RNA sequence: AAACUCCAGUUGACACAAAAUAGACUACGAAAGUGGCUUUAACAUAUCUGAACACACAAUAGCUAAGACCCAAACUGGGAUUAGAUACCCCACUAUGCUUAGCCCUAAACCUCAACAGUUAAAUCAACAAAACUGCUCGCCAGAACACUACGAGCCACAGCUUAAAACUCAAAG
């Protein structure tokens, strides 16, 4: 259920202070957001310290 | 008016337990208070850990009492409670009785808002 | 039965033994993942300290102190250290959201110690202190 | 009707000759508030 | 003139107004069984109305009466009492998926 | 401090699947947005600042749900094109 | 695009025109420039849908309405 | 003030409240109960000693007594009260609404309205 | 109209009929519709009570033999 | 790097500080403000408007006296960066944020959109923003800058607040 939006915003007719204030008028758009990256980090750092491990036991 | 006290009380035995039950009582009547009735919640462990009066305790006596009591009464059974050293914790507060329950016709729908913004081609 | 996620509390009379030990006898692994330290400190049920590694005892040193790496080399040798003590299963409570949260257990399963509960443990203020300042970075 | 209803409850109210009587009656009896509700809107009574 | 016209009414096929679970219901901070039904299991929470389910009043005194619970000594605050999780289940959240 | 231990934000491990257990307790404290207050109590914010946070994100859900509720109202609309060439 | 294949056989039929495709601009007031000099406006248009795809008044009345040619529009 | 035994105004009327058990006459007396019922009294007291026609709400003369009964009340509270700036802020609009209420009545009646001054114990000061 | 009275109280209690709508009859009659032309003619004959009139239509149906399935 | 090393982890005891979730609620108050729990007192006006100066309030900051120490932190000291760094980064610690009694009367005190009653009619309508108007009343405004300034006057304010100009300059300012 989409939250109300009746009594939030100031206009000329709300007597109370206003509860939201957006920056950007509250109308959908023709379009979404495009796709994000995903911010890849190390990988195999566990195969990595236990070859390491051996390299420094051995 | 009608006040209701609930009563944290140290797990004690069962003629301790009168005595304390039968002294809390003396003292509400004596300020003045017309003590409707007396309740045993029963006895059970604590939800949280509570030290009070010099003693860590972990399981307790719930019980309630309803009375009428002055306005000016209030106060000082909330003092009588706190020198107290058998109660755990202490209470008293409007009876729920008291207040009534308004009729509730149903969840009516809550309409989205309109014109909210101008209807100029943006 | 259905596996319960929910800990077998000790009111509870629950049937579930590990190597013939209740829940509430399993020794606990207390994990602080801190923003810049990961601290290990293995204790039975008793209160007893069994074994303590972290980034800095394993020779990390100010930023090379507080990784992922840090954190599951503190692992193994906690878990190397409880062993020797006696230790198997462990209760694993976690307390902070920095780095090395997960790899202090990924360490302490590589080092022999079996897992059996995950518990958070971090301080979470209801309106308490008031933390510094935000920085202008 | 209230000052009606009111003067029946008098009778039953704790006084200072029958606090004792009252309160081993409070000791051997137990009360409780407890009550579980569904989706469905029904109230649940826990059958100890 | 034509009976056939429509004539002025309300609505008769209207369905009646939707009333929460705990609708007509007292609800009393001494009840910790029902008050617990509206915590999280895990961390002791009070769920929103959009998990409960409860219409704005209902909500308002579930809150008050869990506050006063909890600070009574009625009902635990950091999590939800073990012998209440066999309770029906009245939330609409799931966690393990 | 004052509770009982082992019983608040405790997740059970099944199998050895302590992967699994660490992301149903991770999903469970995101759910209860107790990761986000830990992440914003790592410094104090203003009152001014949270208000303004807070007035950002309800307007930000809103709109969300509305997008996402527009999108579940026109997927049906996704078949294949009934009269081609016209 | 329901009923552009019969509303084109209707104008077959009865010997007028049709035009049920994408309606570029200026077609009306600009239809020398593209048909050719001499082209001969129609004289009357009849709208079987008023409505674009998008659910908005067609370019074709208000086109219609600069031109002075009669519309009778469903 | 009314004695604390007096009964409320709602049950002072009804018809075998006056032979009840002892409890009950406390139960229903303003000994247990809040401030507002003693205003109710004092209000009920000031209609029938002050004005005619106690039935009449909306008269100025009845809205001259429910306004001082209010005044009184007001300045009870700031008596202890002493930091309350919104109560502060009643009361001296209060003063300022009973004040506008006398000059309209001593425009329209100048008898009632003397009738009102010395049954309540105001007195109309021209403000300067 | 009058009869959405009674099409409202025949959709809530007795449920919907089994024959499903023919919307392309224009003389298609529905066990609704039969139910509302029966109310309307005992009306027309003149009973007062409205509640042993819904009765003495659903009577005169189940004399008729149309199935009468109440959802409760 | 500096600092601590009387340090760090578990457990137990443990506020005169601040009140996670509820809150996807939109309520109370004239405004400032107000969101842990209980109790008491309590939330002006039967037409409306009507005071920067009359009266009563007024966030934060600041002052005068008496108390409290968890934390944060102007100023200060140290470390680091830089050509310089009296800042941004790190550490430590004050006034201060708390309570009680008095003071000062300020804010981008703004939702920069006055109070009361009413309308959706056509030219609705410079532009943007939160669409355009009617009736009545009070306050204010009329080029920029000088100027939240000088002087005068009032104030428990004495590096202050309120009111508030002029000479000179420009054809712009917005
Ligand atoms: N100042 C008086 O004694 C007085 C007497 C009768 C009426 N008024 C009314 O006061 C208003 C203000 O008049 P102005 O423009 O000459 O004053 P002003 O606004 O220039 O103020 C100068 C003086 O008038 C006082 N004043 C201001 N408003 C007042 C008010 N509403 N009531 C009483 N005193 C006020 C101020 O305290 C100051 O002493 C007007 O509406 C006027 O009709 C004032
Ligand atoms: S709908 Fe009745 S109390 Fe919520
Ligand atoms: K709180
Ligand atoms: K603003
Ligand atoms: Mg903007
Ligand atoms: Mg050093
Ligand atoms: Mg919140
Ligand atoms: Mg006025
Ligand atoms: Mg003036
Ligand atoms: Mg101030
Ligand atoms: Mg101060
Ligand atoms: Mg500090
Ligand atoms: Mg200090
Ligand atoms: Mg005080
Ligand atoms: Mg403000
Ligand atoms: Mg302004
Ligand atoms: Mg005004
Ligand atoms: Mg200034
Ligand atoms: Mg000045
Ligand atoms: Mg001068
Ligand atoms: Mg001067």
């Amino acid at each position: 259920a989409t939250p109300s939006l009746r009594g939030r915003l100031a206009r000329f007719g709300n007597p109370r202070k206003p509860v939201l204030k957006p920056n950007k008028p509250l109308i959908l758009a023709n379009r979404v957001g495009e796709r994000r990256r995903e911010k890849g980090e190390a990988t195999c750092i566990t195969e990595m310290s236990v070859m390491m491990a051996c390299w420094k036991q051995n | 008016p009608r006040y209701e006290l609930a009563l944290i009380l140290k797990a004690m035995q069962r003629p301790e337990t009168a005595a304390t039950l039968k002294r809390t009582i003396e003292a509400l009547m004596d300020r003045g208070a017309i003590v409707r009735d007396l309740e045993n919640l029963g006895e059970r462990a604590l939800p949280y850990r509570i030290s009070a009066h010099s003693q860590q305790h972990n399981r307790g006596g719930y019980f309630l009492v309803d009375f009428y009591a002055p306005t000016a009464a209030v106060e000082s059974m909330v003092e009588h409670l706190s020198r107290d050293i058998d109660v755990i914790r202490g209470n008293i507060v409007k009876h729920p009785l008291t207040q009534e329950l308004k009729e509730c016709e149903g969840i009516v729908p809550v309409p989205l808002a309109e014109k909210l913004y101008s209807t100029k081609k943006r | 039965t259905k596996f319960s996620i929910y800990p077998p509390i000790p009111g509870e009379e629950s049937s579930l033994r590990w190597a013939g030990k209740k829940f509430e006898e399993i020794p606990i692994a207390h994990i602080k993942a801190s923003h810049n330290n990961t601290q290990i400190q293995v204790v039975s049920a008793s209160n007893e300290p069994l074994a303590f590694a972290s980034c800095g005892t394993e020779g990390f040193r100010n930023a090379k102190k507080g990784t992922g790496i840090a954190a599951q080399t503190a692992g193994i040798a906690a878990a190397a250290r409880a062993k020797q003590k006696g230790v198997i299963h462990i209760r694993v409570v976690v307390k902070g959201l920095g780095p090395g949260r997960l790899s202090a257990m990924h360490g302490l399963i590589m080092g022999g110690l079996e897992v059996i509960s995950i518990t958070d443990n971090t301080p979470i203020p209801h309106x308490g202190c008031r933390p510094r300042k935000a920085r202008k970075l | 009707r209230e000052v009606l209803q009111l003067q029946e409850e008098v009778k039953n109210f704790i006084t200072r000759e029958n606090l004792e009587a009252r309160v081993e009656a409070a000791l051997d009896s137990r009360k409780n508030y407890n009550w579980a509700i569904t989706r469905e809107g029904l109230v649940v009574r826990p059958q100890r | 003139s034509n009976e056939d016209l429509p004539i002025s009414m309300e609505n008769p096929y209207k369905e009646p107004l939707k009333k929460c679970i705990l609708c007509g219901k007292h609800v009393d901070y001494k009840n910790v069984q029902l008050l617990s039904q509206f915590v999280s299991p895990f961390t002791g929470c009070i769920y929103g109305r959009h998990i409960t389910g409860l219409c704005g009043k209902k909500q308002k005194e579930i809150t008050k009466a869990i506050k006063r619970a909890q600070i009574m000594g009625f009902m635990p605050v950091t999590y939800k009492d073990p012998a209440y999780l066999k309770d029906p289940k009245v939330c609409n959240i799931r966690y393990r998926e | 401090a004052k509770h009982l231990k082992f019983i608040a934000r405790t997740v059970m491990v099944q199998e050895g699947n302590v992967e699994s257990a660490y992301r149903t307790l991770n999903r469970i404290l995101t759910m209860d947005g107790l990761i986000e207050d830990i992440k914003h109590r790592r410094y104090y914010e203003k009152p001014c600042r949270r208000r303004q946070r807070e007035s950002y994100e309800r307007c930000r859900r809103i709109y969300n749900m509305e997008m996402a509720r527009k999108i579940n109202f026109l997927m049906r609309k996704n078949r294949a094109d009934p009269w081609q060439g016209c | 695009r329901q009923f552009s294949y019969l509303i084109e056989n209707m104008a077959r039929d009865c010997g007028e025109y049709a035009h049920t495709r994408y309606f570029r601009g200026g077609m009306l007031t600009n239809a020398r420039l593209l048909f050719g000099p001499t082209v001969r406006l129609p004289d009357l248009i009849i709208f079987l849908h008023t409505l674009n795809n998008i659910f908005e008044p067609h370019v074709a009345v208000r086109d219609a309405a600069k031109m002075n040619i009669p519309t009778v529009g469903i | 003030d009314p004695p604390p035994s007096t009964l409320l105004k709602d049950y002072q009327n009804v018809p075998g409240i006056e032979k009840v058990d002892d409890v009950v006459k406390r139960l229903l007396s303003l000994e247990m109960a809040n401030k507002k019922e003693m205003l109710k009294i004092k209000q009920e007291q000031f209609m029938k000693k002050i004005v005619a026609n106690p039935e009449d709400t909306r008269s100025l003369e009845a809205r001259i007594i429910a306004l001082s009964v209010k005044i009184r009340s007001y300045e009870e509270h700031l008596e202890k009260h002493r930091k309350d700036k919104a109560h502060k802020r009643y009361l001296l609009m209060s003063i300022d609404q009973r004040k506008k209420m006398l000059k309209n009545l001593r425009n329209t009646n100048y008898d009632v309205f003397e009738k009102i001054c010395w049954g309540l114990g105001i007195e109309y000061t021209f403000p300067p | 109209y009058h009869e959405d009275r009674i099409r409202a109280k025949f959709y809530s209690v007795y449920g919907s009929g089994q024959r499903a709508f023919d919307l392309f009859n224009p003389n298609f009659k529905s066990t609704c519709q039969r139910f509302v032309e029966k109310y309307t003619e005992l009306q027309k004959l003149g009973e007062t009570d409205e509640e042993k009139l819904f009765v003495e239509t659903g009577k005169a149906l189940l004399a008729e033999g149309v199935i009468l399935r109440r959802v409760g």
